[PDB]
């Protein structure tokens, strides 16, 4: 509770006028992934996370690039990439 | 020229009907994948533009798909030619009046 | 719609009537028109609307 | 539109220099930036609008269509014939043009080396009127005087 | 010549070491190796050829010929050699933890940077940085940037450094920029902890999207963070040391607010308990005078 | 040659520039005030004319009239005569706003970047000439203006 207080003061520390529309871009910095001996759950759900984002990497990149090469469809044909571990994330949860 | 008016006012009126008049000649097509519309042929267009003076490519993608200040987020939405033509009267109607 | 007017009863169709009546408009458009090359047509929409 | 910048760990000595090959192998292995060199050797990694691509680059061509306010294709097609080009490096799209890389780089380099000469034909004819207003001040002294 | 005579060949002290060609039968070659040689034998097609070695410090992995990873390891660790961090790959960066200090933040570089060509100047996250600014103005909207890696390393210093060159070209004096910029040495002073891996740790995702305008000038802010450890408080043990804030306040305050306070020592303390001076980072003076005047 | 009426204004000029001796003709005099009677390009004229890059002494450079004259009909045939075309595209894609909000600062660059390079001087003479507002000129004035000798 003190750590939020601290980060609400802090906002309205940086809490100056709020326009918008005009423009934006964003950055961000996750906590790392370790392999060590004993761990709890959050650090479990951290590395999913990093696996997650790496997966939309490779996704985003090879899977949106291709089906953009067919949606203008000029002269192109299929390739081979692979390196999906959509499976692999799936089975954090799904009670169906 | 009695009322009072200089010539190059009566210019610039003539200037807005010939936009007004122009504006409609602007015809759209289907994408033929989904209800996007496509824009082959700016003719039309960039003799609107240069008429108002105006950045053709940014009018453009906005009259084409429009970018929604929806307060959630910035999204730009897919069009069809029912909403194109309606913005197109629509500017029209409000030049005239 | 027919009703007996003034004169006769009259002939009437609804044709969207609420758009009519809306009449929407385009922010974008309408904004970038608000800064233009020509004295006159940003007079067209140099008003406050 | 995402741009990524990656990081590699060299050792786990935690120290500075004589990293380990195999360790970061193995890490480029499983980040597989291979899969990316792979698509950037064959994928085409650079789209362009029809109407930007006219305007920004026209120097080049050094053939002024006059003919305005129509044929964007048109005059795509005719900035195509100004390049001279081989079939493999063009793939004109519906909206978009589909080139390779290396082509960019050599516009710029084309356009720089082009701009030079008028720069500096402009900056001969700023001379030129300053040596003109130079010999008109001396003339009027001399009269004067 | 048309084999180059040393095509890389698997190893133990690297990865990957040449190969002399000689006389094969049926794809067995006791091939040696000329920086041995050792002639070893050899049956697997597993042959890196090379490109001709005129391509020192190849700007971008591109002009190659054949695609093989130990040039590429070659080309790395030559970049290394010689402080170059800032190598990229196709449409994307890759760096090394440098482990090490150098001047290259000079501000005559930050204006050396503004606003060219990506083929003008050797690659540094600044030229990025800088790019990314065009990039968003040139077209609609929406730019960002992303960074990802196996634990905590330089998944610090690049933000920091893309916030400070957005701060330098954000102008139209600086109390605002300044402002923002302070606002990581204090959540990260009071969110740093202290790990066997890493001993500068980040207990949270951080994420941050800045405001602009049509100048492209900052108007506001906002952090949202995720999911602090926090059972990391109770539990103590080898490198588990918990956070600095306890660690330079135990003792970094005036003699007043300690008779004010009940703190103790590190031994009278029933909740700590480990020898916390492998702390070769500061002298905390930093940590509470300099925090305060942020404040 | 053209007739003696141009050999008269070759005389008047050579009495105009009589420092140092009116008789010895100096290659940076003659170059610059020709300039100034109506010959722009000077840059690659260094060269061209003098066929030789000895340019250390500007006291004592051997130019006499009577191999200045045919020397300035065989350059008089016009080697290249630009026009306005080319510079006003130039400027505008020099030209970073259209209408000339802030020229200043980026001609001053480009100025003290060019090859040939301009020293300050240059620079206050620049806000002479009309060029006194902040961008006055979209790029067509100032060209008919300096199109004028
Ligand atoms: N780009 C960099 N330049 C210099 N030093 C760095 C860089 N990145 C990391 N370091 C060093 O490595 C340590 C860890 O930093 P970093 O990886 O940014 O944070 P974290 O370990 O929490 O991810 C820091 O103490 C810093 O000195
Ligand atoms: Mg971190």
């Amino acid at each position: 509770r003190l750590f939020r207080w601290i980060l609400t003061r802090v906002n309205k520390a940086l809490d100056k006028t709020k326009r918008q529309g005009a423009s934006f871009l964003g950055i961000l910095d996750i906590a790392g992934f370790e392999i060590f001996e004993i761990n709890s759950f959050e650090q479990l759900c951290i590395n999913y996370t990093n696996e997650k984002l790496q997966q939309l990497f490779n996704h985003t990149m090879f899977i949106l690039e291709q089906e953009e090469y067919q949606r203008e469809g000029i002269e192109w044909n299929f390739i081979d990439f692979g390196l999906d571990l959509q499976p692999c994330i799936e089975l954090i949860e799904r009670p169906t | 020229t009695i009322m009072g008016f200089t010539e190059e006012e009566q210019t610039s009126i003539l200037r807005v009907v010939s936009s007004v008049l122009q504006l409609g000649n602007i015809v759209f097509k289907k994408e033929r994948n989904t209800d996007q519309a496509s824009m082959p042929d700016n003719t039309a267009a960039q003799k609107v533009c240069h008429l108002m003076g105006i950045n053709v490519t940014d009018f453009t993608r906005s009259i084409l798909t429009p970018r929604i200040k929806v307060g959630r987020d910035v999204v730009q939405k897919a069009q069809t030619k029912e909403q194109a033509d309606f913005a197109i009267e629509a500017l029209a109607k409000a030049k005239f009046e | 719609f027919c009703i007996l007017h003034y004169a006769g009863k009259v002939t009437y169709n609804a044709s969207a009537w609420l758009t009519k009546n809306m009449d929407p408009l385009n922010d974008n458009v309408t904004s970038l028109l608000n800064q233009s090359s020509d004295k006159f047509v940003a007079d067209l929409w140099k008003d406050v609307d | 539109n995402p741009n990524f910048v990656r990081c590699i760990i060299p050792n786990h000595e935690k120290r500075a220099g004589k990293l380990d090959a195999h360790l970061v192998l193995e890490q480029l292995r499983c980040n597989g930036v291979l899969e990316g060199i792979r698509i950037c050797r064959q994928g085409f990694p650079n789209r362009i609008v029809f109407q930007e691509f006219r305007q920004r680059y026209e120097i080049l061509a050094a053939n002024a269509i006059p003919k305005g306010f129509m044929d964007g294709k048109q005059a795509c097609i005719l900035m195509i014939k100004a390049l001279e080009l081989d079939p493999n490096l063009y793939r004109i799209g519906q909206s978009k043009i589909f080139f390779r890389t290396g082509v960019l780089a050599h516009l710029e380099e084309e356009r720089d080396l082009k701009i030079t000469d008028v720069i500096i034909a402009f900056q001969a004819q700023c001379r030129g009127y300053l040596a003109r207003k130079a010999f008109a001040k001396r003339q009027q002294q001399l009269t004067a005087m | 010549w048309s084999a180059k005579k040393l095509v890389w060949v698997p190893s133990e002290k690297h990865g990957f070491e040449a190969a002399s060609i000689k006389e094969e039968k049926g794809d067995e070659v006791t091939v040696e190796l000329q920086e041995n040689g050792k002639k070893v034998t050899l049956s697997k097609d597993d042959i890196q050829k090379m490109n001709p070695p005129k391509f020192s410090k190849v700007e971008d992995m591109a002009e190659l010929t054949c695609l093989n990873e130990a040039s590429v390891l070659h080309n790395l660790r030559e970049r290394y050699f010689s402080g170059l961090i800032y190598t990229y790959s196709g449409l994307f960066c890759v760096v090394i933890n440098p482990y090490k200090q150098l001047p290259i933040y000079s501000e005559k570089i930050i204006d050396m940077y503004k606003g060219k060509k990506r083929h003008e100047m050797p690659p540094h996250i600044y030229a990025i940085a800088d790019t990314a600014y065009r990039s968003m103005l040139q077209d609609r909207e929406d730019q960002s940037i992303l960074c990802t890696g196996e634990s905590g390393a330089g998944k610090t210093e690049n933000t920091k450094k893309v916030i400070q060159y957005l701060a330098v070209v954000a102008s139209s004096y600086g109390e605002l920029e300044k402002q923002l910029l302070q606002a990581n040495p204090i959540l990260e002073a009071f969110g740093n902890a202290k790990t066997v891996k890493n001993d500068n740790s980040s207990r949270f995702g951080k994420f941050i999207r800045i405001n602009f305008d049509v100048t492209g000038y900052i108007v506001g802010a906002n952090i949202e963070t995720y999911l602090l450890e926090k059972s990391r408080a109770i539990r103590q043990a080898k490198d588990e040391r918990t956070f600095h804030i306890f660690y330079y306040l135990i003792a970094g305050a005036s003699e007043q607010m300690r008779n004010d306070l009940l703190l103790e020592g590190f031994n009278n303390y029933t909740f700590l308990s480990n020898g916390h001076v492998p702390i070769p980072a500061q002298q905390d003076d930093e940590m509470f005078q300099e925090t305060l005047e942020a404040m | 040659d053209f007739s003696e009426e141009q050999t008269a204004e070759f005389k008047e000029a050579f009495q105009l520039f009589d420092r140092t001796g009116d008789g010895k003709i100096l290659y940076s005099q003659c170059g610059d005030v020709m300039r100034a009677l109506g010959q722009n390009p000077t840059n690659a004229e260094v060269m061209k004319v003098l066929g030789n890059p000895k340019s250390d002494e500007m006291n004592l450079k051997t130019l006499k009239f009577e191999q200045f004259l045919p020397m300035m009909q065989t350059i008089a045939k016009n080697k290249d005569q630009g026009c306005f075309e080319d510079y006003v595209e130039g400027l505008r894609v020099f030209d970073k706003e259209g209408n000339g909000t802030v020229m200043g600062a980026e001609i001053r660059h480009v100025l003290v970047t060019l090859g040939e390079k301009m020293t300050e001087e240059e620079v206050e003479q620049l806000v002479a000439g009309h060029e006194d507002s902040n961008g006055c000129i979209n790029y067509e004035e100032l060209v008919r203006m300096v199109l004028s000798g």
